[PDB]
């Protein structure tokens, strides 16, 4: 081993910490997303743009649950992604083997950001690249967090994400508003994450995962395929 | 531009240890004289303000009851190389129920002289080499014996050394003044001729200290007011 | 448009890439050679050409047909030490899988340990990122065939035919064309199209001792590395 | 310009430079020829002296790892002794934990990873050494492998290792090594070493030995000093 | 290796550190937050540096975080680097109480996230910690205080203070427009929404970019109170009457 | 573990390191310290009151014990944490031996953690030079100074910060007996001493003294506005 | 040679332009910025040009005005304008002193910053006199604003001296600095001649000039 | 600018470590000792230098075990370091097996250890060179070792600065070296070692030291006593 233990995340002269902006910008790059949590439950959508027929759709996946009420997406890099969902699903299997409860989605928001926060922090590793989408219906109010590679985060009604994410936003602000449905809003995120998305838009490009009041769903291929038509 | 603390020079010597050496002459002078029937020693104490009190300033720090000691450079440094060979010569007489030899205890204190690294491990190791050369005087078994030990770790014995800023004028001048058959009174007398024209100051009792150590006497005397015996000669 | 350390270390650039995975992915495709998969109905085969430019050297120890366990294969491209440094690793965690959850390890769950342990080297900076690549082949029950491969980079993706090495794009491009009509995809049909790939692609029409194909399939699951006489027949029964 | 300093730093043709300096490094040295036969391994290095700096048998080249496993070395030295400590240290272990002798293809392969385990972090450097491992036994024939310093260990029926390796490869492929004896491939392997050397430059030049084989039963050992060591004689009869 | 390292602990030419003053100016611009006291009740201001119409506002939490039954805490600077802060605080209070089962006095909590926060600059080879926080809370010995801090560990007590966006006029304001030990708690706010209109440059402030918080003392609770936006609107009204009643002093003098 | 070295020789022989964080002493507010046969007086200056900040946590003189006080200069920082350290160190040499701590005891405790900060790998050295006053438990009175390299000394009159060195030569001729003599000629003294600096008067001073066998007392400002105001009455005569 | 030195903003130049009057040759004033140049090779041409100009005329004086932009150190060594401007400065250290010195030319060199400057200069030969320009503290201070609010009124009720008294930290820079805007604020008003309101605000707002945003909580 | 010679893990593109060189440049700055050996002894010759007119030469034989003694050219720190080592391993073989260490092994276990930090980062190679006599079980042995840690197990060689001359004389006078008593191959020692100096001064029984071991001799040490025996008999210098 080597062992460096020297922090290479360092401020810049103007005032800001410059590795955190390049993640930023590998965010930037990366697959679009959306996020809405409309009055029942939230709906996460992205998309799976393959570079070839050859590929299997159905072998890697996106819309990864945590627990039975629990959901999250990204944009950024995959690589990147599955380590944080791991450590996710162990502090979280943590919290339920003490407290005896489901966790919190909130609580869940906070030690993953806590979790980015100390890689930045400590020696010889880079930031993460990936920005996060946790969706979550706890004590009958739904939520959707979003934390950002400096290891902060938010709380957004509707939010988007990746490449092309300001006229999204401005989309989410316009079309949508306070008051929706899940099946509207369903519609909604279908048709801005069409905005940016290629000539087609089947259930093998699009990936949804909902979540409700009866637990956290991953739609099937045919229910995202009887939605995609005439929407 | 910035290399590592253990980096061999392009001719070979070393990158590190000689920088200490070059950081010998910055400190004050200390003469150090055996003879058959004793070590003689002194030091230049080097005052800057008459606000500050001159007995604070020590050089001559025993380790043992038997064994004396002179410093040149940064003291701070070579503090913990006196408590160090402190502990060896106690350590050695609870073990052995004997003194040491001076020979003995420098090279105790010259093994940890060189040990610096990056690499290495335990609570904080040294990380640059001592830039202190210390003068050690005598009597274990064979009599008087006077050793000197430089930053290198390298220690010899030495009949009359000088080191610290005037170190080879001080040399040159004690090249001519010595023989093996002399006496302590001359040698201290020798020893503050040569200091009289090395000081930049003028000399008097409270500028330098000097300290004997012979087989009879077990400590070594000579403190103010004894001095002027020997300072109104000059 | 580098920042200082930006070619060195895995740091991300001003524009947000990070340079050190796509200088090692050329480690790939330095080696020279090329390795082609392909999953059909109920097999799965791979075909690999070998080098031996020397009659000195042996020709029973160059091959990248590696064996991870009894029902799961794999082929390597780029560097050789750290293909059969990944193939000694990907060996240990069957094992610890096996002993660990009692059933037999998946080709899936493999590859993306195997994408675990390649994801550390490229998260911190003072290692190497370990440029060699993975082609895993296997048969799980109730979803038949498997293929999966995984990158330097720790991206791992399921595949229905893939191919890996210096020519990817072309054989890619030949695989596509031939994948578009959905035909009965048999034993011969796979071993046929796997061969006739390369064939086409390096344009060559090699001898049966410099092609190396293994094979996984529902009928026995067990790894088997087809033998010159086995190769002998599929190369005359190929050509009409 | 930089990319060469660390190992653990990809060029812009995806090499690594420090493993090529390593070769560098070690093509300076002496060339090392082992044989593969029916029968056996025959070794040889061809030692070089400067005026003495050395006694008859001085800065051996002929290391022992186990009873039957032999190894000879071409390189920067003293840290063919180390990889030779640690050999011998997986000998024992294997003997210790297993019962039974180490075969020649695991120890090759746990040295291979011992020697790629330094190619990959920017704390240690890379060794300077291309050795030989040959044996020979009843249930597994006669091996011999190469292994260099990047860490890749292949099978040979015959190889040389050194700065006359390109001029000696020719040497070895002049001679069908499947069929002959010990007996005859020693002074064969003599006068291989003496085409090979050159004496306008150094002139200082000394052969040393070895043996694995049925001749010497399963056993590593010299060549009987005195008594044969005549194909230096053979040699010089083959002077034209 | 050690052509890579950042060097985050040697000084300067000039004999002065050079990484801390970077965090420093990172706590420069990026928030706005004060507090406010001169007899009972303790006051903290702070200003929302994200007013995105998107945000649920659900969080019932801001930049002022509550740590004890008797302190509150206003961050500035990193966001993603107070949460690690606020939770060392907490578990530091939390530790004292349970080892002399009194609540902690405010100088020792306050001293020991400073060590903590200098033991980085001292060594180790971390970057620093980028956040600059300030205390309020109530205690035994000495009643209300306020504490600022910096990211070096230097930490010091005050009555008006100045963490956030440009705001040196903001310290001369506070400055010439203070009284001495006669800030009840009604004209204590209206000097924050007073300070506040002129540090952020939207004229006329809504109730979305203030947040007050008020730590007063009852009958032995210490109640922290978080101030809802049905009574900021008219504490922010009762300011804007202000200006046009000072308008009118140039207006009916004007007349010969 | 980040054991790397820090502190490391100039090619021209003197260290570097720290004779760059003399510059931090020396960039920081000044403070003298005078010693007596019965009082000691020591006093910092540039107070610099901003009218709503609390100045009892602002303060530069710290009690180690009942018979020591310490003012530093430059950054506050490590002051703290080397206070902090010799507090507990007093605290337990008091479990030992049951006299109370000498003063050239924590001065030799202080300067030994500062080389030993300065020696060891991956650590910064201290940017604060001490100084120690105090009266042991066998009579006289002394006063000692440290630094960052770690080279204790005592003296009878000393200034550290920024314009030391004019305190120093104001210093150089005005220590005589008879200022000395009595107890409100040293404080009268001090006065002038660091009315050197500051160039205001009552609002930048905070000496303190420790009377005699008798724990510290920081002087009320009026009765500093008293001696200033003396002092001033005793300098108008010139012709 | 002569250098003059100290902190930034307290003699420097301006003496260099009060000693351009009563002398009797003619005087040239160059400037470190614009000893630099975007093509290589004109840099130093236009040194060698300058010299040799001053000397054929008369027994002239060339005065380099911030002469530490250039010549400051040497170790870098890397590829660029970077290390053009060692190669620039060299040309000027060669003929200021390396073959048959000219006669009868006086150079005279104004600094900020004096650790960061090439020894070969410092020694002998080249520059001799050293100069220091310390900040005087109260008492020239009296005699720059008696200088500066010369040629302008001034009332009863403004008077300066204690508008100095207890500050000790400015320069001749500020001074300027202050009396031009102290006449600033009596223009846009249409106020009278001089208030001491306007002394008042005019110190404050040049203290904001000056000391605007040094981090300096914890003091060094 | 210089560039792949500050450090021992990078290579160099024409494939050496520089440093191991800069090591081999330290190991020849010392002064000049001779190791030879007979059918049946090992002496080695060692020159002792002055560093000053009064101050006495430094040693260069020292006494490993019973039969092992080495020599020593280049440092002093590193030199007792490795000394401590065989002192250690000869202990433990004394300790375990009850029998001598033969001291090819042991030169092994010395390149085994000094291999280790010419491997790894911020790890100097050992600045030192040893001439190792020893009388194991099969013959008597002169060995050589270099900060590159290969060993050389020669016959008669010399080691330090000017040693060229020594070794063309020890090519000369080779075979001769078996056939010879104890007194006359401690001459041919001398003989080899006085080509060293300047024709101008000689070996003047202060600044030369003889170490012998043998079959039933011990290991002795010869210094400015025992020395005047062997000077004796000795022809002047051809100049
Ligand atoms: N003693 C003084 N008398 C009059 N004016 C002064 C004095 N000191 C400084 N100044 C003013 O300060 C300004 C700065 O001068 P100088 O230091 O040479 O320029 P710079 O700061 O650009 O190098 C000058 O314009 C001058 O008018």
């Amino acid at each position: 081993e080597r062992g460096y233990s020297f922090s290479l995340t360092t401020f810049s002269p103007s005032g800001k910490l410059v590795q955190i902006e390049y993640a930023l910008a590998a965010v930037a790059g990366g697959a679009p997303s959306v996020g809405i949590k409309a009055a029942n439950g939230v709906v996460l959508a992205t998309e799976k743009k393959q570079k070839s027929i050859l590929y299997d759709e159905r072998s890697v996946h996106k819309v990864e649950p945590i627990t039975k009420h629990i959901g999250l997406v990204y944009s950024g890099m995959g690589p990147d992604y599955r380590v944080l969902v791991h450590r996710a699903r162990k502090l979280a299997q943590q919290y339920y083997l003490v407290y005896q409860e489901p966790i919190p989605t909130a609580q869940l928001v906070q030690r993953v950001a806590s979790v980015m926060q100390e890689y930045t922090q400590s020696g010889g590793v880079r930031p993460f690249g990936v920005s996060l989408l946790i969706c979550g219906w706890n004590e009958g109010r739904p939520y959707l967090f979003q934390s950002d590679p400096s290891g902060a985060y938010f709380a957004w009604k509707a939010t988007a994400m990746g490449k092309n994410y300001v006229n999204g936003k401005t989309f989410l602000e316009k079309r949508y508003n306070e008051d929706l449905e899940l099946e509207d809003a369903i519609h909604t995120a279908i048709l801005t994450l069409k905005e940016s998305f290629e000539g087609q838009m089947t259930e093998d490009n699009i990936e949804v995962g909902i979540c409700n009041e009866a637990g956290f769903r991953r739609l099937t291929p045919t229910e995202v395929k009887d939605y995609l038509a005439a929407i | 531009y910035d290399r590592g603390v253990n980096t061999f020079s392009p001719e070979g010597r070393l990158f590190q240890v000689e920088y200490a050496i070059e950081a010998i002459k910055l400190g004050s002078t200390a003469i150090g004289i055996q003879t058959s029937e004793g070590v003689c020693l002194a030091v230049e104490k080097r005052i800057t303000s008459p606000l500050m009190e001159p007995s604070s300033i020590e050089k001559i720090v025993e380790i043992d009851a038997h064994i004396g000691c002179a410093m040149s450079g940064l003291i701070a440094d070579a503090k913990t190389l006196i408590d160090k060979a402190r502990v060896e010569t106690q350590n050695h007489w609870f073990t052995y129920n004997e003194t040491m030899t001076v020979e003995s205890v420098t090279q105790a204190v010259s093994n940890l002289a060189l040990q610096f690294g990056e690499e290495d491990a335990d609570p904080g190791a040294m990380s640059r080499p001592f830039g202190v050369a210390l003068l050690f005087g005598g009597v274990d078994e064979k009599g008087p014996q006077l050793f000197h030990m430089d930053p290198s770790g390298t220690f010899v014995q030495c009949d009359a050394r000088a080191i610290g800023s005037a170190s080879e004028g001080a040399q040159s001048s004690l090249q001519e003044v010595y023989h093996k058959s002399m006496t302590l009174k001359e040698a201290i007398k020798s020893s503050l001729i040569i200091l009289k024209q090395v000081m930049e100051e003028k000399l008097n009792a409270t500028n330098i200290e000097l300290a004997t150590v012979q087989p009879g006497q077990n400590f070594h005397m000579f403190t103010k007011e004894e001095l002027e015996e020997v300072i109104k000669d000059i | 448009s580098s920042a200082g350390f930006d070619r060195h270390i895995t740091i991300f650039s001003p524009e947000g890439r990070l340079y050190q995975v796509e200088y090692a992915f050329k480690a790939i495709n330095q080696g020279g050679l090329t390795s082609v998969a392909v999953r059909g109905k109920d097999c799965a085969v791979i075909v690999t050409q070998k080098k031996v430019p020397d009659k000195l050297l042996d020709s029973s120890t160059v091959t990248h047909l590696f064996k991870i366990t009894e029902n799961i294969g794999c082929v390597m491209t780029g560097m050789t030490a750290d293909s059969r440094s990944q193939v000694q690793r990907a060996r240990y965690e069957a094992a610890n899988w096996k002993y660990k959850y009692g059933y037999e390890i998946p080709v899936d769950m493999l590859c993306k340990r195997i994408a675990d342990i390649s994801q550390v080297y490229t998260q911190n900076a003072e290692m190497r990122p370990l440029g060699c690549c993975m082609i895993l082949i296997g048969i799980d029950e109730e979803q038949g065939p498997q293929v999966y491969k995984c990158d330097p980079a720790g991206y791992y993706c399921g595949f229905k035919a893939t191919a890996a090495g210096v020519k990817q794009t072309e054989s890619t491009s030949f695989l596509e064309k031939k994948v578009k009509k959905k035909f009965d995809w048999t034993f011969e049909q796979t071993v046929e199209t796997a061969i006739t790939c390369l064939s086409t692609v390096l344009s060559i029409d090699f001898k049966p001792s410099e092609i190396e194909v293994g094979v996984v399939t529902v009928e026995n699951p067990k790894f088997r590395i087809l033998t010159e006489a086995e190769i002998d027949a599929h190369l005359v029964a190929l050509a009409e | 310009t930089g990319y060469d300093l660390s190992a653990s730093t990809f060029s812009p043709d995806g090499r690594v430079f420090q493993v090529e300096y390593a070769m560098k490094a070690v093509e300076n040295s002496s060339t090392a020829i082992g044989i593969r036969c029916k029968d056996g391994v025959v070794f040889g290095v061809e030692k070089l002296v400067l005026s003495k700096l050395y006694e008859e048998g001085s800065n051996k080249r002929l290391f022992n790892v186990d009873r039957h496993v032999g190894m000879a070395v071409a390189g920067l030295l003293a840290d063919a002794r180390s990889l030779a400590d640690i050999a011998r240290e997986e000998a024992s272990n294997f003997r210790s934990n297993f019962g039974y002798n180490i075969p020649l293809k695991h120890l090759a392969d746990r040295v291979a990873m011992y020697v790629h385990a330094y190619t990959l972090y920017s704390a240690v450097r890379p060794f300077g050494c291309s050795f030989m491992l040959g044996s020979y036994s009843v249930n597994d024939g006669a091996q011999l492998y190469m292994i260099d310093p990047s860490g890749v260990s292949y099978g040979y029926w015959g190889c040389a290792i050194g700065k006359a390796r390109q001029a000696a490869k020719t040497e070895i492929e002049k001679l069908q090594m499947k069929e002959m004896t010990c007996r005859d491939i020693v002074k064969e392997v003599a006068k291989i070493i003496y085409i090979v050397h050159d004496e306008v430059k150094d002139k200082a030049f000394e052969l040393e030995l070895s043996w694995v084989g049925e001749l010497t039963n399963g056993r590593h050992e010299i060549v009987p000093k005195d008594i044969r060591e005549e194909a230096e004689k053979y040699a010089k009869e083959s002077l034209k | 290796s050690r052509r890579y390292d950042s060097r985050t602990t040697i000084f300067s030419p000039e004999g002065r550190l050079y990484q801390v003053e970077y965090a420093m100016e990172a706590i420069g611009h990026a928030g706005t937050c004060l507090g406010i006291l001169a007899n009972d009740g303790v006051l903290l201001a702070a200003e929302r540096r994200n007013i995105h119409k998107l945000l649920d506002e659900v969080f019932f939490s801001e930049k002022i975080y509550k740590l004890n039954e008797d302190m509150a805490c206003s961050v500035a600077g990193i966001t993603s680097d107070a949460n690690v802060l606020t939770n060392e605080l907490r578990l530091i209070a939390q530790r004292y109480l349970l080892q002399y089962q009194e609540p902690i006095p405010c100088e020792q909590l306050v001293t020991a996230l400073c060590d903590i926060k200098q033991a980085y600059t001292q060594f180790g080879g971390k970057r620093p910690f980028g956040v600059s926080l300030l205390y309020i809370g109530w205690d035994k010995h000495y009643g209300f205080q306020l504490y600022q801090s910096d990211p070096s560990g230097n930490y010091g007590g005050w009555k008006a203070t100045c963490i956030g966006n440009n705001s040196a006029a903001a310290v001369s304001m506070l400055k010439q427009d203070y009284k001495e030990g006669e800030m009840t708690l009604k004209s204590a706010l209206a000097l924050a929404i007073k300070v506040l209109n002129k540090t952020m440059d939207v004229s006329k402030l809504s109730a979305e970019k203030v947040e007050i918080a008020t730590l007063t003392r009852e009958n032995g609770k210490t109640v922290i109170r978080v101030l809802k936006q049905k009574e900021v609107e008219q504490l922010i009204k009762k300011h804007e009457e202000e200006e046009a009643k000072a308008e009118r002093e140039k207006k009916e003098k004007e007349q010969k | 573990s980040y054991d790397r070295a820090i502190t490391v020789f100039s090619p021209d022989g003197h260290l570097f390191q720290v004779e760059y964080a003399q510059e931090a002493v020396k960039k920081g507010s000044t403070a003298v310290g005078v010693r007596g046969r019965d009082i000691v007086v020591l006093g910092v200056e540039k107070k610099s009151v901003a009218k709503l900040q609390d100045e009892r946590t602002v303060r530069k003189i710290c009690a180690l014990d009942d018979n020591v006080c310490m003012a530093f200069a430059g950054l506050t920082a490590d002051a703290r944490i080397v206070i902090n350290r010799a507090r507990v160190e007093c605290q337990s040499h008091r479990l030992t031996v049951e006299d109370p701590v000498t003063v050239e005891y924590i001065t030799r405790y202080i300067a030994s953690l500062k080389q030993r900060y300065t020696q060891s790998n991956g650590r910064r050295p201290f940017g604060i030079s001490a100084l120690i006053v105090g009266f042991d438990f066998d009579g006289t009175p002394r006063l000692y100074q440290t630094d960052p390299s770690g080279t204790y000394h005592a003296w009878k009159a000393n200034a550290i910060g920024r314009g030391a060195k004019s305190v120093r030569e104001f210093l150089e001729k005005n220590y005589t007996d008879e200022a000395i003599e009595t107890d409100d000629l040293t404080i009268k003294l001090v006065i002038k001493a660091l009315l050197e600096v500051v160039q205001s008067g009552g609002k930048n001073i905070e000496l303190a003294v420790m009377r005699r066998d008798q724990s510290l007392k920081i002087l009320n400002p009026e009765e500093i506005e008293k001696y200033v105001a003396e002092i001033e009455k005793e300098k108008e005569e010139n012709e | 040679g002569v250098i003059l030195y100290g902190p930034p903003g307290t003699g420097k130049t301006l003496l260099a332009k009060a000693v351009a009057n009563q002398t009797s040759a003619t005087f040239l004033r160059v400037v470190g910025s614009e000893l630099i140049q975007k093509y290589l090779g004109d840099g130093p041409k236009l040194v060698r040009e300058l010299f040799r100009v001053a000397e054929e005329h008369a027994p002239s004086i060339v005065f380099i005005d911030e002469i530490d932009a250039i010549g400051t150190k040497r170790y870098d060594s890397n590829s660029g304008g970077e290390r053009e401007i060692q190669r620039t400065m060299l040309e000027l250290l060669n003929q200021l002193d390396g073959f048959d010195s000219r006669g009868d030319v006086k150079v005279i060199m104004a600094t900020n910053r004096i650790e960061t400057l090439d020894p070969a200069l410092i020694r002998p030969g080249r520059i001799d006199r050293k100069i220091e320009f310390p900040l005087p503290d109260e008492k020239t201070k009296k005699r720059i604003f008696q200088i500066h609010t010369s040629r302008m009124t001034l009332a009863d009720d403004v008077t300066l001296d204690d508008l100095i008294m207890a500050k000790d930290d400015l320069s001749g820079a500020d001074i300027k600095a202050i009396c031009t805007e102290a006449g600033l604020m009596a223009l846009r008003e249409r106020r009278m001649k001089v208030t001491n309101e306007d002394f008042k605000k005019s110190k404050e707002n040049v203290l904001y000039k000056k000391q605007e945003g040094t981090p300096e909580g914890l003091y060094l | 600018r210089n560039q792949y010679d500050n450090d021992v893990t990078v290579w160099s593109p024409q494939g050496r470590i520089h440093q191991i060189e800069y090591a081999m440049e330290a190991v020849k700055q010392g002064s000049a000792t001779v190791g030879l050996k007979s059918k049946t002894h090992a002496v080695l010759v060692a020159l002792k230098r002055a560093q000053s007119e009064l101050a006495a030469h430094q040693k260069k034989i020292l006494h490993v075990d019973n039969h092992i003694g080495i020599s020593i050219a280049g440092l002093t720190a590193d030199a007792r370091l490795l000394c401590n080592f065989m002192r250690q391993e000869c202990l433990d073989s004394r300790f375990v097996f009850d029998r001598p260490l033969p001291v090819s092994r042991l030169v092994s276990l010395i390149g085994s250890k000094t291999q280790i930090p010419t491997q790894r980062y911020g790890r100097r190679p050992y600045g030192v060179g040893l001439l190792i006599a020893g009388y194991d079980d099969m013959g008597p042995h002169i060995f050589q070792t270099c900060p590159s840690a290969n060993y050389f197990d020669c016959r008669a060689m010399s080691i330090g600065a000017r040693s060229q001359s020594a070794r063309t004389y020890l090519e000369r006078h080779m075979s001769e070296f078996m056939e010879c008593n104890l007194n006359e191959l401690v001459k041919h020692g001398l003989r080899a070692l006085r080509e060293t100096l300047p024709a101008e001064q000689d070996l003047t029984t202060k600044n030369v030291s003889i170490g012998i071991v043998g079959k039933d001799l011990e290991f002795t040490i010869y210094d400015d006593d025992d020395v005047s025996p062997f000077l004796e008999g000795l022809e002047e210098r051809p100049q």
